RNA sequence: UAUGCGCAUAACGCCACAGAG
């Protein structure tokens, strides 16, 4: 839904490299690259923003107030 | 004294039946002063043997030839002289069966006794004058040095 | 309120007591299981966690002689001791040391 | 079951302490038992073929 | 459910702290267990034993 | 052997490689795997920090529900020295100026009434549509203000994405942190990890040469095998065998294997911690050596109140 | 794993395995000479398994005598092709055939045939000479001794 | 290695014609009601165990 | 991965 | 469950200090038992656990629909040869230590990236007790359901298994006297 | 054999005969449940006629619980597969009869 | 599998309704997953999984 | 009979689907 706060194996802050990895990844770097450029070595770190579905931006489509 | 047999060995052949188990090599040996053939699975981890090695195997009953008092308790705290200090690989392990061939004559020149130190085995097999200090149950210690000729 | 329990067995010798210490885990025990059994006068000496949902270990030690076996479980709980301080110094003077070259090296 | 047996023949020490009436005064009596199975083997012997 | 416990004995069962204040037995009171019965009267029914 | 004091002191040394912020690597030599992995327990799941423990919601719009939300934020470091608190007591509801601390979360999205100009990205259609860590806002209670400097407290870092908006919607929360050790819960483990390895040895049992040196060079990590050209053709030799990590690719080479030997250097160890910013790592591994200490003493008091 | 030919134990791993085998034995632990006694003070895996034994038997009995196989046949072991020894019968001195004498574990590995769900095993003997209580005992300790 | 005959069908008294070339001693069956009107009760008891 | 700068 | 068929219950939630850290500095989150895998023979979860961690290392996504892979170009080796790019070993294996005793263990531990499913069956929706409560209304036994907190039968087998023990008043208890014990009044003439 | 293990011939005749004795059923076993359920808890273990052709010359039964049924629930006179099996004698007649 | 059913949760009135929280996209799948979008509606987590027999409890198919 | 505080409220089957082992 929402990036995890810590990654789940190893308790590494990865909350805070969402939208750093997005920003990398739109001025054309490798997936590999841009997990590279976060400092995301352990790969358990590493499919924790490599996976991540952001299922908030879908569901905040049907965000109610409208106004 | 407490020894049960003490020779001379020379290690004709290794792993004949090629089990090959790690860290442990069986060793088919043939005496040099009697009819004497050894059977023995000896750790080459920590103590290494090749073929053609000659090596000088004893079997004592004790440690110490200040009487055998034969205690079977492993103090590592003991610094009295032992049988051990002129040894290099030293077992110790149960006699757990005896045998050889008798049609009403006992102990007719061929009398087999597998000793077992904790799982290595091994039998050594002669003529029966001497293999008497051996019996079932009993306690032995395996006590061999290469020697170096 | 009481975290050590000193089981003695059903003799009354006090040479073979185990050692129940509560809060804890495997850290201390296999820590002090390490260090008592460097004791030449120790038998034997193992730990055990008693089950999951608990949180204690049993600490068997066995000795030889006449000395209880209350003697080397303090003495095992000085050397750790003992070695952790010398630890701790090791590690804050090499801290120091990194710290005094690499603030100098660039300067 | 007679290849049980050699574990039965060894053993043989921690099971009596456990079978307290070998020596006890109403069991231990074989006597009618034996004396049936003699004339078992006695008949068998006078009669080969049954 | 079952799950799997091998840090009890093989002749034991492992009885949650759901199941253990719940399940009861009728113990008659005799003077020789009144402590052990009186203090487990004073824990009462949601507090085991 | 007994226990030499005086032989462990000569054979221990601590080696330094690499220590900024947030990371230290360093080498223990000369130490069992007891101890070693005694101080990685420790810091692992024994040396306390400041957490949040409970979230007093008000009102909460967002679509980030509210037991979710709260379990959101005690996944986030709070930047404060855990040595300076208490352990709250069992059942105080209410925490001192001792033993807690305070925020206040208070963000309500709105849509950007000037500048949209019909636009589409949420960064410019709407004000406060992401709620990030810098909106936590430290609310000092008793002298917790004389005490702390300004900045002091405060989550460690901001940018930590909390939760995301829409106008309208609304956090509302004030949260309560306190202090405990890892082994509680995941949330109060001061490290990303800490671990250790033992430092390998790579030697050569037979001289390599020619393209079954560079074949060496590629069946091992980069750096390991430095390659190089005595006369113009080409030896292999072992450099730094520190960068290996046990891939065991040589083992795969039918012809190379036979020629080196991969081993472990006995009771070397090299550990890396990788604080999450609550202490200075160095500080980590010093409160996680006390720790033990403290283990030790605690029940040498015990022996002593027995006798 | 544990009970074939060649795995040893230094004092420390051996005393360790032990103990957390007898989770909580009552009175002291009694505990068996090394297999080999120089260069090293190495116990062997079989020895672990029969420390554990001997210390379970209660305390006013004899340990068990036994002799049976094992699952693992003789031929699994067979690495080379075998020369064969005239005076020499291989399954004599092999791994399959199990030997115990006093409680000790001297040959054979311990698999299935014994302490599983195999009759005339280990842990039948020990079910029809003490009793099924002593059997409950050796499943324990066995389960913690390998998970150890 | 001896030789056996095998019917697949059942007509118990009709191979008692062939006494001197079959072991009518051993004569088997699967139907326990034909071995039961052939050689008594006893004889089908065995023959269903 | 890397060379101690502490030396022994 | 994994997406290969191998279910199972949650047993223990198992500490991370006592979990077993591989040479990365990385402890696994799930703990499986190889024996899940002989007699059922899902070579696919080996597969997927190499494909998963290729796929984490390398920053990739990597192809798992079925027959892409011949005897030619085998899986394993696809994926070997990504791991070895990788600079870990070919066949998933890493050099774990024990987190319980410090030491390095002497078996080679494989370990990937497997994608779990939490499936719905919870306990919480599947344990139930009942001391005393409401009986059924004709024959005074008590109901069944764990929603109007009733009582599990005692069945005819379980009978029948209780008969062959020789417990007699085990049965009497479970299927007299709690279940029903009425007292009737008959004219003894 | 060596080592004698001061073990006698009636002693062993005597602890084999009294383990005999205790081995009995005590009175009260029910028996015939032990027997129902030891008949019908292999049954489960047992498939649905796996369809052995096994050639031309050989013969087939009714296999499993279809026959276990038979035998025991229906005891019925008319079996699906009624088979009779005779050997034959080892005179040379007898060979040339057959 | 308890998932991610449906992006609608208050229009939604039905008798229960199973959420994961943070699903995941899997690292490895057919390319059918991605032909029929179903990372808009994932339903897993990837997992560090060790096959490794270490604590006494993950025998006869726990874990 | 259950809950709540002697008092107040609630006191079930039959089909059909789906599922667990
Ligand atoms: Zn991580």
């Amino acid at each position: 839904m929402i990036i995890p706060v810590r990654c789940f194996t190893c308790g590494k802050i990865v909350g805070n490299k969402w939208e750093a990895y997005l920003g990398l990844l739109q001025a054309e770097y490798t997936e590999g690259d841009a997990l590279d450029a976060l400092g995301l070595k352990r790969y358990c770190c590493r499919r924790m923003l490599l996976a991540h579905v952001d299922l908030i931006e879908k569901l905040l489509n049907y965000a109610p107030l409208e106004k | 004294a407490g020894i049960l047999f003490e020779d001379i060995f020379d290690v004709k052949d290794i792993d004949p039946e090629g089990k090959k188990f790690d860290r442990v090599s069986r060793l088919h040996c043939e005496s040099e002063s009697f009819k004497m053939d050894l059977i023995l699975d000896v750790n080459i981890q920590i103590y290494p043997v090749d073929l053609g090695d000659k090596f000088r195997l004893v079997i004592a009953s004790t440690l110490y030839e200040d009487g055998t008092l034969d205690d079977g308790e492993y103090n590592p705290t003991d610094d009295r002289p032992s049988r051990a200090d002129q040894f290099e690989y030293v077992m110790y392990g149960k006699v757990y069966r005896i045998e050889g061939d008798e049609t009403s004559t006992e102990a007719a020149t061929r009398l087999s006794a597998y000793v077992s130190y904790g799982g290595l085995l091994m039998r050594l097999q002669g003529d029966a004058n001497n293999l008497h200090g051996f019996e079932v149950d009993s306690r032995v210690y395996l006590l061999m040095k290469k020697l170096a000729f | 309120k009481t975290a050590l329990e000193m089981v003695q067995a059903a003799g009354t010798d006090r040479h073979c007591v185990t050692f129940v210490l509560h809060e804890e885990d495997h850290t201390l025990g296999n820590s002090l299981r390490y260090m008592i059994m460097k004791n030449p006068e120790v038998e034997f000496c193992g730990y055990t966690t008693t089950h999951p949902s608990e949180s204690k270990i049993n600490l068997r030690i066995q000795t030889r002689g006449t000395l209880p076996a209350v003697e080397p479980f303090q003495r095992g709980l000085n050397e750790l001791m003992n070695v952790c301080q010398h630890v701790l110094d090791k590690f804050e003077a090499s801290i120091k040391d990194y710290k005094d070259q690499k603030a100098s090296r660039n300067e | 079951q007679p290849k049980q047996f050699p574990f039965l023949a060894s053993n043989y020490e921690v099971i009596m302490k456990s079978q307290h009436l070998h020596e006890v005064l109403s069991r231990a009596d074989p006597k009618k038992a034996l004396h049936h199975f003699r004339a078992i083997k006695k008949w068998q012997s006078k009669h080969p073929n049954t | 459910v079952i799950c799997p416990d091998m840090y009890i004995n093989t002749n034991e069962i492992g009885i949650p702290m759901v199941f253990a204040t719940k399940l009861t037995y009728p113990q008659p009171v005799t003077p020789w267990n009144v402590q052990e019965l009186r203090q487990a009267v004073i824990n009462g029914p949601n507090v085991h034993p | 052997d007994a226990w030499d004091q005086d032989r462990f002191e000569k054979n221990f040394r601590v080696d330094v490689v690499h220590m900024d912020e947030n990371s230290l690597e360093f080498d223990m030599v000369g130490i069992d795997a007891a101890i070693a992995n005694a101080f990685r327990r420790i810091l692992l799941a024994e040396v306390p920090t400041m957490a949040v423990e409970k979230v007093l919601v008000y009102n909460n719009t967002s679509i980030v529900q509210d037991e979710i939300l709260a379990h959101r934020l005690g996944l986030i470091p709070i930047h404060a020295d855990p040595r300076l608190f208490e352990y709250r007591n069992q059942g105080d509801e209410e925490g001192t100026e001792i033993d807690t601390l305070q925020f206040r979360l208070q963000v309500r999205c709105t849509r950007n009434p000037h500048a949209a100009k019909d636009s589409s990205d949420p960064n410019e259609l709407y004000v406060n549509h992401k709620v990030y860590t810098r909106h936590m806002t430290w609310i000092p209670l008793g002298n917790q203000a004389d005490l702390f400097p300004e900045g002091t407290i405060r989550p460690v870092h901001d940018d930590i994405l909390i939760a995301q908006l829409r106008p309208g919607q609304e956090i509302d929360l004030l949260m309560h942190c306190v202090k405990g050790i890892g082994k509680d819960h995941a949330k109060f483990s001061p490290v990303a990890t800490a671990s250790y390895r033992l430092l390998p040895d790579i030697t050569l049992l037979e001289p390599v040469e020619g393209e079954a040196a560079e074949e060496l060079s590629r069946c091992f990590s980069p750096g390991v095998i430095e390659v190089q050209e005595v006369q113009g053709k080409k030896v292999a030799r072992v450099a730094n065998p520190r960068l290996d990590t046990f891939s065991r690719e040589i083992f795969r080479n039918e012809k190379l294997k036979k020629v080196v030997r991969l081993a472990r250097v006995r009771d070397h160890y090299i550990f890396s911690v990788e604080s999450t910013g609550v202490l200075p790592p160095d500080v980590l591994v010093s409160e996680a050596i006390k720790v033990l200490m403290g283990k030790c003493r605690r029940f040498l008091d015990e022996l002593d109140a027995v006798q | 794993s544990m009970t074939t030919r060649g795995c040893f134990f230094t004092r420390e791993h051996y005393m360790e395995l032990v103990y957390r085998g007898l989770t909580d034995k009552v009175g002291r632990v009694k505990l068996l000479s090394p297999s080999i006694l120089k260069p090293f003070p190495l116990w062997t895996g079989k020895q672990v398994v029969s420390t554990l034994l001997i210390n379970i038997i209660p305390e006013d009995h004899i340990p068990l005598n036994l002799s049976g196989k094992a699952k693992i046949t003789g031929k699994a072991w067979v690495k080379e092709t075998p020369r064969s020894v005239p005076g020499f019968n291989p399954d004599s001195m092999c791994e399959s055939q199990v030997i115990i004498r006093e409680g000790e574990l001297l040959c054979g590995v311990l698999d299935k045939a014994h302490y599983g769900s195999s009759a005339y095993g280990l842990v039948h003997c020990c079910y029809e000479i003490y009793g099924g209580e002593t059997s409950g005992k050796v499943l324990t300790c066995l389960a913690r001794l390998f998970t150890a | 290695k001896e030789l056996v005959l095998n019917t697949e069908g059942i007509n118990l008294p009709e191979l008692f014609k062939y006494a001197e070339v079959l072991d009518l001693r051993r004569l088997y069956s699967n139907d326990i009601h034909a071995i039961a009107n052939t050689y008594g009760i006893e004889a089908a008891l065995r023959v269903i165990e | 991965g890397n060379p101690p700068v502490t030396g022994p | 469950a994994s997406r290969h068929g191998q279910k199972g219950i949650l047993s223990r939630l198992w500490p991370a200090e006592d979990m077993p850290f591989t040479e990365s500095g990385m402890v696994p989150d799930i703990l499986f038992n190889p024996h899940g895998f002989p007699s059922r023979m899902t070579i696919g979860m080996l597969i997927e656990s190499m494909a998963g961690k290729s796929a984490a290392l390398h920053g990739l996504c990597h192809d798992a629909t079925p027959f892409i892979f011949s005897e030619e170009n085998s899986a394993l080796e696809y994926f070997g040869e990504m791991l070895k790019a990788a600079g870990y070993n070919f066949y998933g294996t890493e050099r774990l230590y024990s987190g319980i005793s410090g030491l390095e263990l002497e078996a080679d531990i494989f370990i990937g990236v497997v994608y779990y499913q939490r499936l719905r069956h919870m306990v919480s929706d599947k344990f139930q007790v009942r001391t005393t409560g409401a009986r059924d209304r004709v024959t005074n036994q008590p109901i069944g359901g764990r929603n109007v907190q009733g009582g599990i039968r005692f069945g005819e087998m379980e009978r029948d298994a209780l008969l062959a023990h020789g417990t007699s008043f085990l049965l009497h208890d479970r299927l007299f006297n709690c279940s029903d014990r009425s007292v009737a009044h008959v004219c003894v003439k | 054999s060596y080592e004698k293990s001061e073990l006698s011939l009636d002693r062993l005749r005597t602890l084999l005969q009294l383990k005999w004795q205790r081995s009995l059923c005590e009175p009260g076993e029910a028996v015939g449940l032990l027997a129902a359920q030891s008949i019908g808890e292999p049954s489960t273990q047992m498939t649905l006629n796996t369809f052995h052709f096994a050639g031309r010359g050989e013969m087939n039964v009714t296999l499993g619980i279809p026959r276990l049924r038979e035998i025991l629930m229906v005891a019925s006179a008319n079996i699906k597969t009624p088979m009779m099996s005779v050997p034959v004698l080892n005179t040379k007649k007898a060979l040339k009869r057959v | 599998t308890m998932g991610f059913p449906l992006l609608t949760y208050q229009d939604r009135s039905d008798n229960k309704l199973y959420r994961l929280q943070t699903p995941q996209s899997p690292l490895v799948r057919p390319s059918m997953y991605d032909y029929y979008d179903m990372d808009n509606y994932p339903i897993g987590t990837n997992a560090i999984v060790a096959v490794i027999s270490y604590t006494g409890y993950d025998m006869e198919d726990a874990m």
